[PDB]
């Protein structure tokens, strides 16, 4: 099977490979790969929100739950190391129902503003709600709401849409090298912010727009200008410096 | 005749940066580099006189590089192939988030 | 047959000469039989939903799209 | 009215200087000595507790910046700690901070009978310091099984860090809680 | 005369070299023939007593640019005698 | 004996100062038997301390009931460069529990000696004691005892003359229930927010500062020296098989005399309530429900309380748990629906917010429970409430997500007709009034 | 009057929608949260929006532009 | 016709759903953030000569901003006048608001 996205796998030594089973099929992965990565090698696309391949593993969104043989609980595939002889099931009723329940929790307090949200049409939350949790909504109470924060002229903020995946916080501390974003508070009232008023001054700050899976962090100069489906994509390179 | 000598690019569109899902890759398209458009001076609508303005993205698709390459040379289009970039799956560990800093130096 | 045609009574008129005059008479009779079907459909019309309820190709109601996150997402995708 | 963000105010803004007092740098050193020198972040909670004692019972943002400098972390990491834990006050409280209105284990035994009496005597609402800046009323952290509920907590910041106390008072009635506030005003430590 | 009978009867009685592919499904029985046998197969289906495929409903092309024979010519046929439909397809290129 | 359990006599009580009638400091401790022949115990070696712990059948006193001897043997046998740490969980924020507070209040040297004994049995070089931030007096009491131990050579370099170097440090929290969780405790001790980690890695491999670490309860630690001196066979004589030892119980609520007491494991609940607490207020007859240990286990109805025994295994068999052995007793006059809705608020308020099912599910359970308190719901909403608990259970990072769903599931399982009656009455009033 | 409105509005006789929505005073709310439907009949309004009122500045509904403030604090 | 709220604010929030669904590609929209932060269109064009009067745009709109009104008598002497811009559509909504609101109330029980 072709790896998801044509992802290349490099082996330090063939002896340092283990065997795992993904929905019956057999795959060979390097030692140290996680269950999610073994799924990618087997050409199985596991839904995920908090996991990013270039950031440290968080394991908080719980959308990557899969069924592992001899395991009493659904396993967070993004974090669990794959083991020899592991039998991984990704479409059994336990896995499908776990995804449905988590998706219902994600949409519980999410604002009804797809028409005014720039993420619409390229939103992971819309797609995974269509595919995995196709559950009619039964939440009728009052949603929570959050005030917006000022992060500067580049990053537009609508924090009602935030799903507390902490990708932006981890990017600020592991890639940008500037620790300004954090997660403040506790419980359902935790908020992503800088606490004190301050703007994102890192030269890599605009990348939080790409990594935010929802429309919480969006491009301010691009705001409301177009929908993704009407845009033509050209693959080129940058000439701002000598990096290409 | 005149439209058969245009230069095209055979390429596999990469994954978008706003979504983590990979369910569009593996496709191969012929880019006709149709870059002659302007504004109609009554409403400002986007005008174009190129017949191949949108056919390369809407209807013409190929499941393989070879299939795309064979169709271009049968039609007489001079093409260039751009190989797609692919990610390198690297070993990750949740345990690495707690690595011991070591003895106070 | 398709839809509820197997639960309805109507006759099928056929010609005996194959000429323009036969086909004229057949269209008159088909109109009479069409009247017959409409009357039966009017009396047998049951209550219930008029859209299929699989939330994959059926647009949600205006009230749920404006009240439920799942319905608004489905409405966004379908249109 | 606890909020997970900071709005600048004349008495609460980063530019106001804030250091640990010289009598408190001795306590800071021993706190830092409990942990490996490359793991100074471990001392954030005892240092924030010490800083709040020195500042009369609350943590201005300059105090959180000072603690961040002591342990050499970005101040956002300290802000995360200060907002996560309920023992840290980020707004002014009185010299004696009174904690009432307990949780589940006590209200079975009628805990919600002391709060209204306390605001009535102090002539203030919850969260607001009195005009002399002596007394404030906040939510109570609940401990034990409340066999003797109703119960209130008194945090004493009247004498900096060397006179700090955090005590629980049992059998509190609308007439005992008035007696407690009177000895607190007079300076006598109420019994417990 | 259901789609099971036609599939089973055709396999037994048809010349073997005429059909390359046979699909039985609720989307329609479908014989894929080679270009040089299309005419004879349709003549067999029309004249044979147990098929009596008398009506040619329509002929349509489909373009598949990724295939070396890009065009697929689809013959939709009906037997009023037995109240059944059959699909016969063949591939072709531009020349 | 083998047939009936209870009536633990006064010469078999590990905590002889539980009532605090004697001096808790060093002089009173040696008089009671603390710091006695501790040099001999350390010189026995780590493999003997671990082995005697296993034979004693001591189980985890923090709620999970894991065999303590096996848990200590998880620690590395040869150091790989990293030091080993022992962390003592004194962060008891669980409602209705004060057993650990009493141990630190009246027997701090039992805890300190246990830290040294446990450290040797895990090859640990340093111990950290994490005290609840609200135990300000209790912390200062333990700190005074800790100075007494260091000054007397019982702790620090060459502890008790045994040649073993062991440091004891005291740390405190700042008011979070979640910090009682073992991995959340490690995160808090490192100076971060109290957010539990995923497992793997396990703390025995990568815990505090990413070093091998064992997080154990105060009760588990404070009983280890006494188990060593008097021998494991004496300890395993008490209680049923696989539920050996004594236990600190604390009974609260609607009992004639609430008290904290040390009793045999597997003592019948009824015997403990009537014989030690003067019985249920209004007679055993007036009993709606009992929450066996702490607010993190489902309640059990009056019929179940008749014969169930207070151990880990018996309470598991009736869809409950021993927990912290904090007994909460509710008579017929209590609104059980309001009682559960109160616990639902506690779990919504105490959720650390890290993972989706806990962060959003706990508040959803609370909102429904507030509506079911007054009947402002449909009959079908009871089934939905059960399904919401199942979406939280087993899908969260830590066990608080499980502890949030259990009281709601127990209410539906045992008191569904009480719920339905409220809903029917509310709709009955709705029809007539308007 | 603004550049955004001047793109499409060539008539200066009437006030622009931006000025009209700025004139309606903020709606006072007893509480820190309000739900806006944009209409007295929710089915004829916009998708429900929940608005936090923790800031001192008036909070704007992102659909219809109505503004809300806390009544007391 | 394009509609407004009773306060005078436009209903349209430039979601572009009507533009995406329109089977004739008769709708052209441009948008940007307004000076007060609002998400509003700066251009809304409907080619009445491309339009097939299907009502799909009205179905797609989530805020009842675009509607097909009851007017059918708008024949023109020039092709240009049938290129409706935003101002013309808002004029139509102002003129026909009382009838449109009445039809929407009557039809609300079916959609
Ligand atoms: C929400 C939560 C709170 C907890 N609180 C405590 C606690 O206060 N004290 C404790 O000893 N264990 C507590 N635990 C259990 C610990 O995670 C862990 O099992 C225990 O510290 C191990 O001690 P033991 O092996 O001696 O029983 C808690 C667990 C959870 C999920
Ligand atoms: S992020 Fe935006 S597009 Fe995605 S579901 Fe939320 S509101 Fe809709
Ligand atoms: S703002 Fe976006 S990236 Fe940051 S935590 Fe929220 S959802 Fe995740
Ligand atoms: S279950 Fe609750 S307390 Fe535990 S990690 Fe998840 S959100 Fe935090
Ligand atoms: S009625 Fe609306 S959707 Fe249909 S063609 Fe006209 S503008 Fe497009
Ligand atoms: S008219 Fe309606 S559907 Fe079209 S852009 Fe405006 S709000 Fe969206
Ligand atoms: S992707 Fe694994 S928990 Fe979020
Ligand atoms: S009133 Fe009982 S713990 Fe506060
Ligand atoms: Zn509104």
């Amino acid at each position: 099977r072709n790896p998801v996205g044509g992802a290349r796998v490099h082996f330090s030594n063939p002896e340092d490979a283990i065997e795992v089973f993904v929905d019956g099929y057999a795959v060979k992965v390097p030692k140290g790969f996680t269950v999610l990565q073994a799924c990618e090698v087997a050409g199985v696309d596991i839904p995920r929100f908090c996991y990013h391949s270039r950031l440290s593993i968080a394991g908080n969104c719980r959308m990557c739950l899969v069924e592992v043989e001899k395991s009493p609980k659904p396993v967070a595939s993004c974090a669990m190391p794959a083991l020899p002889g592991m039998k991984i099931k990704t479409d059994t009723p336990i896995a499908k129902k776990a995804r449905e329940g988590v998706m219902e929790f994600l949409l519980m307090n999410h604002p009804l503003d797809c028409p005014i949200c720039d993420q619409g049409g390229e939103c992971d939350l819309q797609d995974q709600s269509m595919a995995f949790g196709s559950d009619r909504g039964r939440f009728t109470e009052m949603k929570r709401s959050v005030v917006d924060k000022n992060l500067g002229p580049l990053v537009k903020t609508v924090m009602t849409r935030c799903i507390q995946c902490t990708r932006c916080v981890r990017f600020a501390s592991e890639v940008a090298g500037v620790q300004d974003l954090g997660i403040l508070g506790r419980g359902s009232g935790e908020e992503i912010g800088t606490y004190v008023e301050k703007l994102m001054t890192s030269e890599l700050s605009g990348n939080v727009i790409d990594i935010c899976p929802v429309g919480a962090l969006t491009s301010k100069p691009f705001a409301f200008k177009a929908r993704n489906w009407e845009l033509k994509a050209t693959e080129t390179i940058d000439v701002s410096d000598a990096v290409g | 005749e005149e439209h058969l000598s245009r230069k095209v690019i055979i390429y596999s569109p990469a994954r978008t940066a706003t979504q983590s899902g990979s369910g569009k890759l593996g496709k191969w398209k012929i880019n006709f580099v149709s870059t002659l458009k302007w504004e109609n001076p009554l409403m400002g609508w986007t005008s174009t006189g190129d017949p191949y303005a949108n056919v390369g993205d809407s209807a013409l698709a190929f499941d393989s590089e070879e299939a795309a390459k064979s169709f271009a040379e049968r039609h007489g289009w001079d093409y260039k192939v751009k190989k797609p970039n692919t990610p390198l799956l690297k070993v990750k560990s949740y345990s690495d988030n707690f690595k011991w800093k070591g003895n106070p130096q | 047959p398709y839809d509820v045609y197997d639960q309805l009574d109507f006759d099928v008129p056929v010609g005996t000469r194959g000429d323009c005059y036969d086909r004229y008479c057949i269209r008159i009779e088909e109109m009479r039989q069409s009247l017959r079907i409409i009357v039966q459909c009017l009396n047998q019309m049951p209550s219930g939903m008029i859209k299929a309820d699989d939330r994959k190709l059926c647009p949600p109601s205006r009230c749920r799209m404006k009240l439920s996150m799942e319905s608004l997402i489905h409405h966004f995708e379908l249109y | 009215t606890a909020l997970n963000y900071h709005l600048d105010s004349p008495d609460n803004k980063p530019d106001l200087p804030w250091e640990f007092s010289e009598a408190n740098q001795s306590k800071v050193k021993e706190i830092l000595s409990y942990y490996p020198s490359n793991y100074k972040q471990s001392a954030v909670i005892p240092l924030l507790d010490l800083a709040q004692q020195q500042n009369g019972g609350w943590l201005p943002v300059s105090a959180m910046n000072a603690v961040a400098k002591v342990i050499e972390v970005a101040p956002i990491r300290v802000y995360e700690v200060a907002t996560f834990y309920s023992m840290f006050n980020r707004a002014k409280v009185g010299k004696y901070h009174l904690l009432v209105c307990g949780t589940t284990p006590c209200m079975i035994r009628g805990s919600r009978d002391i709060e209204s009496a306390l605001l009535d005597h102090l002539g203030v609402k919850r969260g607001e310091v009195t005009k002399d800046g002596l007394f404030s009323v906040g939510e109570m952290e609940c401990m034990g099984c409340c066999v003797n509920a109703p119960m209130i907590t008194v945090a004493d910041y009247s004498n900096g860090s060397e006179g700090y106390t955090y005590n629980y008072f049992e059998d509190v009635t609308p007439e005992k809680v008035v007696e407690i506030v009177e000895k607190l005003r007079k300076g006598e430590k109420p019994p417990h | 005369m259901d789609n099971q009978f036609i599939f089973k009867y055709s396999w037994e009685t048809l010349p073997k070299k005429w059909v390359k592919k046979m699909e039985r499904s609720e989307h329609g029985n479908r014989f894929d023939t080679n270009t040089d046998y299309l005419f004879q197969l349709l003549c067999f289906l029309k004249l044979h007593t147990y098929t009596r495929v008398q009506v040619l409903i329509d002929i349509c092309g489909v373009d598949y640019p990724s295939r070396k024979r890009r065009f697929e010519v689809v013959y939709n046929l009906l037997s009023t005698r037995y109240n059944s439909r059959i699909r016969v397809q063949t591939s072709a290129d531009e020349v | 004996e083998k047939t009936h359990f209870g009536g633990l006599k006064d010469e078999d009580r590990i905590f002889t100062n539980l009532y605090g009638l004697h001096d808790p400091f060093l002089k009173g401790a040696m008089k009671r038997g603390d710091w006695h022949r501790t040099k001999d115990l350390v010189l026995k070696g780590t493999d003997w301390i671990v082995n005697e712990m296993k034979k004693s059948g001591l189980r985890g006193r923090g709620g999970a009931g894991f065999p303590s001897g096996l848990k200590w043997s998880f620690m590395p046998k040869v150091s790989d460069g990293r030091p080993s740490y022992l962390v003592v969980n004194a962060d008891e924020s669980e409602p209705g529990t004060c057993k650990d507070r009493e141990i630190m209040r009246h027997d701090p040297h039992k805890l300190l000696e246990g830290c040294l004994i446990a450290g040797v049995g895990m090859r640990a070089s340093a111990a950290y004691i994490y005290i609840r931030g609200e135990y300000v007096n209790e912390r200062l009491n333990l700190e005074k005892a800790r100075r007494e131990a260091y000054a007397a050579g019982l702790l620090g370099k060459n502890a008790c003359g045994s040649g073993y170097d062991f440091e004891v440090y005291i740390h405190f929290g700042a008011g979070a229930y979640i910090c009682g969780e073992e991995t959340a405790l490690l995160e808090s001790l490192e100076g971060k927010q109290g957010k539990p980690r995923l497992k793997p890695p396990f703390p025995a491999n990568a815990g505090l500062y990413g070093c091998p670490t064992t997080v154990t309860n105060v009760e588990t630690v404070a009983v280890s020296p006494t188990i060593l001196r008097r021998g494991p066979e004496w300890f395993s004589s008490f209680g049923r098989k696989n539920n050996a030892g004594t236990k600190l119980f604390c009974i609260s609520g609607h009992v004639n005399k609430p008290c904290t007491v040390e009793e045999e494991m597997s003592i019948p609940l009824k015997e403990l309530i009537e014989r030690h607490c003067g019985g249920v207020r209004g007679g055993w007859d007036n009993l709606l429900a009992i929450i066996p240990g702490g607010s993190s286990v489902p309640l059990i109805p009056k019929n179940i309380c008749e014969d169930v025994l207070m151990d880990f295994d018996a309470l598991k068999a009736v869809q409950s748990g021993l927990g912290t052995a904090a007994v909460i007793v509710m008579d017929k006059s209590t609104d059980v629906v309001d009682a559960i809705a109160r616990l639902s608020y506690f779990y919504k308020h105490e959720s650390c917010g890290q993972c989706t099912p806990c962060r959003e599910g706990t508040g959803w359970l609370w909102m429904i429970m507030e509506r079911m308190k007054v009947g402002n719901a449909k009959l079908e909403e009871i089934d939905m409430l059960q399904e919401v608990t199942k979406q939280i259970e087993g899908h969260t990072i830590c066990a608080l997500g499980d502890a949030a769903a259990w009281p709601v599931q127990g209410l539906i399982r045992h008191f569904r007709p009480e719920l339905e009656r409220r809903i029917r009455e509310r709709a009955e009033r709705e029809l007539l009034q308007a | 009057v603004g550049n955004h409105t001047a793109k499409w509005m060539q008539d200066r006789s009437k006030k622009s929608p931006m000025e009209l929505i700025s004139e309606v005073p903020p709606i006072k709310v007893d509480g820190r949260i309000v739900a806006c439907e944009g209409d007295t009949n929710p089915a004829l309004g916009h998708p429900i929006e929940f608005i936090c009122l923790d800031l001192n500045e008036p909070a704007i509904c992102k659909y219809c532009g109505l503004r809300y403030v806390q009544d007391h604090h | 016709a394009l509609r407004r709220y009773p306060t005078g604010e436009e209903r349209c929030i430039a979601c572009k759903l009507c533009e995406a669904v329109c089977p004739a590609q008769a709708i052209t929209i441009e948008a940007e953030e307004r000076e007060d932060g609002s998400r509003r269109t700066t251009r809304y064009d409907i080619d009445m000569t491309k339009c097939i009067y299907c009502g799909f745009c009205q179905e797609a709109c989530p805020v009842d901003a675009i509607v097909e009104g009851p007017n059918f008598e708008f024949a023109t002497e020039t092709h240009e006048e049938l290129l409706y811009d935003k101002e013309k559509l808002l004029e139509n909504g102002d003129r026909w608001e009382t009838e449109i609101a009445e039809n929407l109330r009557s039809e609300s029980l079916y959609r």
